[PDB]
């Protein structure tokens, strides 16, 4: 939630990793609980040795973290489905991003809310003449 | 017209003495030189084509024109009615990928009744579909 | 971030694309945060005055440079052999060969020979010394300052025009037909008869002279009473010398018809009488629409009354569609301006109305090609603003069953028939060209298909050309339309039968095929543009294109993958077609007039019927003097056009990079360049404020389109100018 | 109020099959918005780029279908 | 018969005030 | 390279002004403007 | 050969046989009657 | 940020949620289809606009739309 | 093996055209003056003009692949 507990995996070091945006604007951090000491391909580049137990990996974009989560959930026979993706600011605060409700978004649970859901078809969208100078969008209003 | 005919043009009569033999017949340039004499030429010695619709020059344009208007219509009718008779057998996709070649040969031979069949299909209503039962695009 | 001020969504992204998108949406005032309906019109009005002052500064700059650095006083002494001078050269990179070759037309400084028609214009207007057109340059500077002050004062809240003033269509169509098109043509006919025609008669009329002498010795009273034949009493005879008094009978409005035999131009009295006869009809037609006075017409009742059985609901509820929107008005304005700009081009080479401009062949070629390349732009922009109107400003619940909605209801018939016409012209024009090119390649050019263009020759036959022998309606002298006793019979007949001028040129068998090629380019460009305008709202792929806007990159790789799905991308392809067909007609025009001016008409009449004749006798032969603008031996005055030739080739191929390659490659490359700058030791001091990204998809499409366009234009303005200035200069 | 296998024309005015006929594969229970499963023979623009086919079955409403049988 | 230097400098001075007036128009068109 | 016209001294200073001095201060003012907040 | 009749009746082989027959009769008509610009 | 609007034509097939590689879509309960669920996009500030959800959807003219609006550091996908 | 059959029938076509429809023995009689040609064109539509005079009375299209010099090198 606010503190990241984990060890860095065995990796020699790469060039496509954390650039100067990490210590300035934001970075991301994936934490998961392994079973054995297997090998995984990080989206930064090359392969790395996944450490045994709870390990922590710092990445630069959220898409790399979700691509690693896809690689952890599909490309292993002990399917690692207990990973947590946090967003780390340079101020020190840590925001729990995924799977923050607690259950994966692919299945439904009670406690979520329908954000960004329309009550019409796309053919029932309004025309851009009646809202020509309101400043809004033809899909929003 | 301001164009001189090839029977008396001086540049054409100067150029017809050395027409090149196209085919293996060694007198092909000479028989071409007397075949193109009926046409009319400009000031360069090449046969122009009057296309205005006057029948005295219809051999330039109109006589091959309707000739193509047969053959294209033949191909069009052979391509059209064949699709109609593969609108259902069991599956039209394979019958469009591989050809039902006896059915195709039957249409290819029978396609020479195409203009009377075209007026017949236009009168029966099975040529032009309705403007509402056609899968149009949204406005 | 302060830039851009108008857009809030572009003032917050840290990327470098907000600078480009802030540049290219600076004039789209509809997508500005916080702009109401009337502020749109008032900002348009002030920006209109800014543009109308920029165009006066440009005309004043042309006038000032002909006054200052031009040999205008030495050009009027012998305008058949000496060359006009645009301006002087002051770049410090000139060596010695580039100074010894650019001191042309008799001037010790390096100059630049003018190829626009400003010298023949200013001589036909009546300007003789440099002082009067320098005073015209100062007058245009003051007039441009006047329109700048108008643009400033029409932004104050006191003098701010209301929205109902801009919606007042009938109270400005009257003033644009009478007080702008009529009384200004009336003032131009007045300047013609007062200054331009007496300077063609030798009498120097200035601002301190026109109040004393009359243009006609009969006075103003024969116009007030009647019997106007004394205004055409004695015209200028065939033995008249321009600018002097020699055989020049004084009569201000003489309708002759045909050409001046000394200047190969129209008679200046005929020009003045024409402008009077158009000013009268424009002031008459300006009193049509209803204003505060109850007499006139209101356009709502005219449009609502034009119904029909086959038409549908007619033009009902259509005045509000044009008057509320602005892209409909801009599309109609650009369409009418494009057709009349090509009308300018087609009537400034066959009916020249400037002193000795039919002899300066490079000037006529540059002016014709410039106006055709403006007309193609304006036609493409008319259809582009039609697509913007269909995206933004079209409502189907108010335009119900009228001609616009019924146009949209059968768009799959329209663009399929344009597809048929384009394939019909294209398959067989290319088929005949490849057939001709093969049979000439096989040594048998008698097997060419040379279809005689009998329809156009029939039009020349009913225009006056008795060359083809078709005795129809004007070449037959006993016709009904010939024996009417009108004024334009003998002069126009002898002008159209003279085989020296460029009026109604002898149409040979090649012009049949090339005019079918221009019909091909016109039909295909109309195909892409109408398909863009009618599918601007939607289609079977995405019927929410009204919701996405005009220009947007794609809709992803799904549903087949909709690259170039917007109507902006139909403009994109139609821009290449407009450049292509304008290149076709200008290659055709320049080769025809190179056969006419040199007297070797047989070269164009023999070689243009096949494609290698174009590739040999036009592109390979006429460009021999262009590429020899700088050899290892020496440098002549055509070196700047050889450098512009290679420059145009370079920009035309630079657009190929943005066209062929797409964004994702360049983003992966820019990631590596960003890494190299962030890990270089001594360049870690200098860091970007905005994050550098690749150019966007629609953006770099537009950049590659711009390079294709200006590369095309620069290499053709190099070749078209230098080839006919090397042949005739 | 349709059976299972009757021809019906579509009046969606925003779909790929607009005016094309389709056979109702099934009509589902009431309460839901678009219960009418309609199958066609002509697939639409669907899937990734270069895909061999698309989809044909679709859930439609009741008031946008014109029965032709 | 040609121009003089004072006519060129007077042309620059009489075109100096369109520069100030276009600067005023550009400033009020920005705001 | 000289000038036979009147005021030949004037392009000698107006060509480097519009070539260097005008675009350097225009790009300087624009880069200060478009990168400020 | 229940599959050879289907392979010889696919679209490329049938369109190549038809274009070979069309080019054959066109070349034969152009050999026995060459150089016909008109009728 | 972009705007991911999800219309009522969604049949709850949850293909778009498992296709999007950024965790913006998620299935919320609903009562208008057989699956009794509809996709929803709360985390629209993380959507890059890749339109990978508009490649796996079975409805005619797919029930989820991604309107490409403003851009930021997340929506442009920058690691620098 | 199938592609090797394609290369072998292509190489067979080169040696067959050098045997039947060429002037290899005529070029071997005079290599400096006359020019090799291993393709004769059927005169049908006027393409008999492609059979240029390559030297020694033999008509045809002059080859530029230069496998005649390969054959003289082989023997
Ligand atoms: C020389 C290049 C070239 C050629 C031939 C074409 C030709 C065509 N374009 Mg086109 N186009 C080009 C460049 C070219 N384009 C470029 C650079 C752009 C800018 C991106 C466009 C953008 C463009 C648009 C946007 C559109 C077209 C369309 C068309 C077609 C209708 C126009 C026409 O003249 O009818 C037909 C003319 C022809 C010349 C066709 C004959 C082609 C060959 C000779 C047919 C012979 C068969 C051939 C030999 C079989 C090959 C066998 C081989 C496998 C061994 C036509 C096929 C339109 C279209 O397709 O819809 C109608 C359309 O909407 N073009
Ligand atoms: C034989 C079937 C057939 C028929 C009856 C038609 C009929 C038509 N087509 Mg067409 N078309 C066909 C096949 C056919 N097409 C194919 C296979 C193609 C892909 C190359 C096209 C591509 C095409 C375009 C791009 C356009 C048309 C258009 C048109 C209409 C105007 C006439 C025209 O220009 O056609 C001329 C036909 C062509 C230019 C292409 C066809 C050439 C092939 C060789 C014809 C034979 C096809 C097939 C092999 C024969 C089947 C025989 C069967 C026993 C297996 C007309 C209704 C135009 C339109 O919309 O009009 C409003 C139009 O713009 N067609
Ligand atoms: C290294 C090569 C080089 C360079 C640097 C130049 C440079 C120049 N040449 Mg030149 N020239 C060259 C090679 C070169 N030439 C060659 C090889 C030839 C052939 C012999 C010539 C032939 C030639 C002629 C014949 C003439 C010149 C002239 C000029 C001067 C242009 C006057 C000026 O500043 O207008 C300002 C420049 C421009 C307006 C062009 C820039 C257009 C921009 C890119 C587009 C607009 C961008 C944007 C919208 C607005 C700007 C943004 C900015 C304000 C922030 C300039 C000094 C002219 C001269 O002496 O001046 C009177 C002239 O008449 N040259
Ligand atoms: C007598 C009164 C009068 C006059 C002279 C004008 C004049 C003008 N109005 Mg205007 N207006 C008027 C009354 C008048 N208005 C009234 C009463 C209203 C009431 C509602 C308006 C409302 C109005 C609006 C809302 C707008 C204008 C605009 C304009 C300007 C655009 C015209 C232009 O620049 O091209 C002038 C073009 C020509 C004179 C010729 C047209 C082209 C011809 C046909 C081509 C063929 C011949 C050609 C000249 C040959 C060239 C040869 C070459 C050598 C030069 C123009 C200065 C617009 C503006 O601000 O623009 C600055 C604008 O947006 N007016
Ligand atoms: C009367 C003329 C006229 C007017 C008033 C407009 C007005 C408008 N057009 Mg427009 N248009 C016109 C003619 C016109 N157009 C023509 C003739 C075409 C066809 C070529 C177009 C094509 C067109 C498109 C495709 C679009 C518009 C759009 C727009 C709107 C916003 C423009 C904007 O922000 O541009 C901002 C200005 C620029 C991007 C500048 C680009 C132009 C540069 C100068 C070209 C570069 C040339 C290069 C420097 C030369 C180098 C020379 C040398 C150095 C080598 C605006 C209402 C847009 C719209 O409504 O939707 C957003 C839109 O997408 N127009
Ligand atoms: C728009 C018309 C125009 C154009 C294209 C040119 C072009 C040129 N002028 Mg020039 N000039 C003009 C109007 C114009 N002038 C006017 C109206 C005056 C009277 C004050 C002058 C006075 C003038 C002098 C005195 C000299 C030039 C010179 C030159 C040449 C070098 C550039 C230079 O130093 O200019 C600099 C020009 C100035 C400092 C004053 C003119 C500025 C005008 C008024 C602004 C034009 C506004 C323009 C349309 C804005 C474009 C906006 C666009 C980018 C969006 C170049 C060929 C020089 C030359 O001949 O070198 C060989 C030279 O010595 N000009
Ligand atoms: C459009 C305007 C323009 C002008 C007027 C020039 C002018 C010049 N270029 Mg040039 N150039 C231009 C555009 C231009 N270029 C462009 C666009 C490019 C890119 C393609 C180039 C690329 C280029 C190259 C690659 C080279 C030149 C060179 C030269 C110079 C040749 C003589 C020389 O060595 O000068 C000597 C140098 C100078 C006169 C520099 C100016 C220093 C002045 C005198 C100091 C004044 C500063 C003062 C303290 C401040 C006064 C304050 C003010 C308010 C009064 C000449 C001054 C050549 C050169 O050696 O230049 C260095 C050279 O090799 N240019
Ligand atoms: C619009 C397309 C078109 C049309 C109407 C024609 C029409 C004609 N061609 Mg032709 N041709 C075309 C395209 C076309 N061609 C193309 C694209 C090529 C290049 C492959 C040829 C190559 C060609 C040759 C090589 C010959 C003809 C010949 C002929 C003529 C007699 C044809 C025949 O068999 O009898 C006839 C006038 C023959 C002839 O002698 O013409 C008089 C002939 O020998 N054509
Ligand atoms: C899309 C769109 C659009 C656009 C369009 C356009 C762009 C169009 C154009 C069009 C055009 C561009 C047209 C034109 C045409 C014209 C014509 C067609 C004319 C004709 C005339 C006549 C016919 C006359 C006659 C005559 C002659 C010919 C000769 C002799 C003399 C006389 C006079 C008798 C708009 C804007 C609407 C908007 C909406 C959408
Ligand atoms: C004679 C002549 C001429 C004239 C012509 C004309 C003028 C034309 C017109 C044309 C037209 C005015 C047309 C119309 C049309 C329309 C329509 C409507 C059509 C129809 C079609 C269709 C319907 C199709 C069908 C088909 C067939 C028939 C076959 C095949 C299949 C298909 C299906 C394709 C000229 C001068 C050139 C020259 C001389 C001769
Ligand atoms: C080269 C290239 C790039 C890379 C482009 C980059 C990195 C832009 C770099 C531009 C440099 C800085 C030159 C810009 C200066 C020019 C002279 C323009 C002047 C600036 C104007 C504002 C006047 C793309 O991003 C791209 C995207 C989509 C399709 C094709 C392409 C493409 O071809």
């Amino acid at each position: 939630m606010t503190e990241l507990s984990g060890q860095p995996p065995k990796f020699g070091g790469s060039t496509g990793g954390l650039l100067s945006k990490a210590n300035r604007e934001e970075k991301y951090a994936i934490t998961w609980t392994s079973a054995s000491e297997q090998v995984f391909e990080m989206p930064t580049g090359g392969a790395a040795i996944m450490n045994e137990g709870e390990n922590l990996l710092y990445l630069a974009r959220k898409e790399q973290c979700l691509a690693l989560g896809t690689q952890l959930r599909t490309k292993f026979k002990p399917k690692i489905q207990d990973y947590k993706i946090y967003r780390v600011y340079p101020s020190g605060e840590v925001q729990y991003l995924h799977p923050a409700d607690g259950v994966f978004p692919e299945k439904v649970n009670e406690g979520r809310e329908a954000q960004g859901t329309k009550t019409r078809r796309i053919g029932q969208n309004p025309e851009p003449v009646t809202i020509k100078f309101s400043g809004k969008a033809p899909y929003e209003v | 017209a301001n164009l001189t005919p090839c029977s008396e043009n001086p540049a054409y009569l100067a150029k017809s003495k050395n027409f090149l033999n196209t085919t293996n017949d060694p007198n092909s340039g000479k028989i071409r030189a007397e075949r193109y004499a009926s046409a009319l030429c400009g000031p360069e010695g090449y046969p122009h084509l009057i296309v205005d619709g006057r029948f005295t020059h219809a051999g330039d344009f109109l006589i091959p024109s309707i000739l193509f208007l047969y053959i294209a219509g033949w191909i069009g009718w052979v391509g059209r009615s064949y699709l109609i008779e593969i609108r259902e057998s069991k599956n039209p996709e394979m019958q469009e990928v591989v050809i039902n070649v006896p059915l195709a040969i039957k249409k290819m031979l029978g396609g020479f009744l195409w203009p009377l069949a075209a007026v017949g299909e236009y009168t029966s209503g099975k040529l032009v579909m309705k403007d509402s039962e056609i899968p149009t695009s949204p406005r | 971030t302060k830039f851009p001020k108008f857009s809030q969504d572009l003032a917050q992204d840290p990327t470098t694309r907000r600078i480009w998108y802030g540049i290219a949406t600076a004039h789209d005032f509809e997508t500005h945060d916080g702009m109401t309906e009337e502020n749109l019109y008032q900002k348009i009005f002030a920006s209109h005055f800014g543009h109308i002052a920029i165009i006066f500064l440009w005309t004043s700059g042309t006038l000032f440079h002909v006054a200052w650095q031009g040999n205008f006083e030495q050009w009027i002494k012998d305008p058949l052999n000496i060359r006009p001078i645009a301006h002087a050269i002051w770049d410090p990179h000139f060596g010695e060969g580039a100074v010894n070759a650019f001191t042309q037309a008799g001037a010790s400084n390096p100059v630049n020979i003018a190829y626009s028609g400003v010298y023949h214009w200013f001589y036909t207007i009546g300007m003789t010394t440099n002082q009067e057109l320098y005073s015209g340059a100062v007058f245009l500077l003051v007039l441009a300052s006047l329109f700048l002050f108008a643009g400033w004062l029409h932004l104050q809240p006191k003098f701010r025009p209301s929205l109902a003033w801009f919606k007042n269509a009938e109270s400005r169509l009257n003033h644009h037909l009478a007080g702008l098109f009529g009384v200004s043509s009336l003032a131009w006919a007045g300047h013609l008869v007062h200054v331009a025609i007496p300077e063609a008669r030798g009498q120097h009329v200035g601002w301190d002279n026109f109040l004393s002498t009359p243009p006609h010795p009969a006075g103003l009273m024969p116009f007030f009473t009647g019997n106007w034949g004394v205004y055409a009493a004695d015209p200028d005879t065939a033995g008249h010398i321009f600018g002097t008094s020699e055989g020049a009978g004084t009569a201000i409005l003489t309708f002759l018809g045909g050409f001046h035999p000394q200047t190969e131009s129209l008679w200046l009295t005929d020009i003045a009488h024409h402008h009077l006869a158009i000013a009268v009809i424009f002031i008459i037609a300006g009193h049509m629409y209803r204003t505060n006075w109850g007499i006139g017409h209101s356009i709502k009742e005219i449009l609502n009354a034009h119904k029909g059985p086959l038409t549908g609901a007619g033009h009902t509820n259509l005045y509000d569609t044009i008057n509320n929107s602005l892209h409909f008005q801009l599309g109609l304005a650009l369409a009418s301006l494009g057709v009349i700009t090509s009308l300018v081009a087609q009537h400034m080479y066959s009916l020249p109305s400037y002193a000795f401009i039919a002899q300066d062949h490079t000037t006529q070629a540059a002016l014709y090609t410039h106006h055709q390349y403006i007309a193609g732009f304006l036609m493409v922009g008319a259809f582009a603003h039609g697509a913007i109107f269909f995206v933004r400003d079209y409502d189907p619940v108010a335009n119900k069953d009228n001609v616009l909605a019924r146009m949209l209801e059968h768009k799959e018939a329209l663009i399929s028939h344009l597809s048929w016409v384009s394939l019909f012209l294209g398959f067989h024009t290319l088929g005949l060209y490849v057939h001709n090119d093969v049979v000439v390649a096989f040594g048998t050019p008698e097997k060419q298909i040379l279809i005689e263009p009998v329809f156009a020759q029939w039009i020349q036959a009913t225009s006056g050309k008795a060359l083809y022998g078709f005795d129809v309606l004007l070449s037959n002298p006993d016709s009904i339309a010939s024996t009417t006793g009108a004024a334009w019979l003998p002069g126009w007949l002898d002008a159209i039968n003279s085989g020296t001028n460029s009026l109604f040129l002898t149409i040979g068998p090649g012009d049949f095929l090339v005019h079918h090629a221009i019909a091909l380019g016109l039909h295909t460009t109309a195909l892409i543009l109408i398909k863009g305008a009618l599918d601007a709202r939607g289609s079977k792929l995405m019927p929410d294109k009204k919701d996405f806007g005009y220009s947007f990159p794609c809709d992803g790789p799904g549903r087949g993958g909709t690259c170039d799905i917007s109507a902006w991308d139909a403009f994109y392809l139609a821009m290449f077609w407009m450049l292509n067909t304008l290149g076709w007609l200008t290659f055709y025009w320049h080769w025809k007039h190179l056969g006419v001016w040199s007297g070797n008409v047989a070269q164009f009449n023999e070689n243009s019927t096949y494609l290698m004749g174009w590739f040999r006798d036009y592109l390979w032969a006429n460009s021999a003097q262009l590429i020899n603008g700088y050899n290892p031996y020496g440098v002549n005055n055509l070196s700047v056009w050889a450098w512009m030739f290679l420059f145009g080739h370079l920009v035309w191929a630079t657009g190929f990079m943005f066209l062929i390659s797409w964004r994702g490659y360049w983003q992966e490359l820019i990631e590596t360049i960003v890494w190299a700058h962030e890990r270089t030791p001594l360049a870690n001091l200098v860091r970007w404020k905005d994050k550098p990204v690749a150019l966007s998809i629609v953006q770099a499409r537009l950049v590659g389109l711009a390079h294709f366009t200006v590369g095309y234009v620069l290499t053709y303005a190099a070749f078209l100018i230098a080839s006919t200035a090397g042949k005739f200069g | 109020a349709l059976n299972r296998g009757d021809k019906v024309r579509i009046k969606r005015t925003e779909s790929y099959w607009y005016g094309d006929v389709g056979t109702v594969a099934s009509v589902e229970k009431s309460g839901i918005l678009y219960p009418v499963i309609v199958r066609f023979d002509r697939v639409n623009y669907n899937g990734f780029s270069g895909s061999a086919s698309g989809v044909n079955t679709n859930n439609f409403a009741e008031n946008e279908l014109e029965l032709v049988q | 018969m040609a121009l003089s230097d004072t006519q060129i400098l007077a042309a620059l001075v009489v075109a100096l005030l369109p520069a100030f007036l276009a600067f005023r128009l550009s400033t009020e068109l920005y705001k | 390279m000289d000038g036979s016209y009147a005021a030949s001294y004037l392009p000698w200073i107006l060509i480097p002004m519009v070539g260097w001095l005008f675009p350097a201060v225009t790009m300087g003012l624009l880069f200060i403007h478009i990168e400020s907040e | 050969m229940d599959g050879l009749k289907s392979f010889l009746s696919t679209a490329p082989v049938m369109i190549m046989a038809l274009l070979t027959f069309t080019a054959g009769i066109l070349i034969e008509f152009n050999r026995f009657y060459p150089d016909l610009l008109f009728h | 940020s972009h705007s991911v609007k999800i219309y009522d034509t969604c049949i709850g097939c949850t293909q778009c949620v498992r296709a999007c590689p950024l965790d913006v879509l998620e299935m919320v309960p609903w009562d208008g289809c057989k699956a009794a669920q509809i996709a929803s996009s709360p985390r629209t500030e993380d959507c890059v606009g890749c339109k990978r959800c508009e490649t796996a959807c079975p409805t005619d003219f797919l029930s989820i739309r991604v309107y490409l609006g403003a851009e930021t550091t997340r929506s442009m996908g920058l690691a620098y | 093996f199938g592609h090797l059959a394609v290369v072998f029938v292509w190489l067979s076509g080169m040696y067959f055209h050098g045997a039947k429809f060429s002037n290899y023995e005529g070029w071997l009689a005079d290599p400096t003056h006359i020019k090799p040609s291993a393709q004769v064109v059927w005169p049908i539509v006027g393409q008999g003009i492609l059979n240029g005079d390559v030297g020694g009375g033999f008509h045809g299209i002059q080859i530029t692949s230069g496998l005649f010099y390969l054959w003289r090198a082989s023997g």
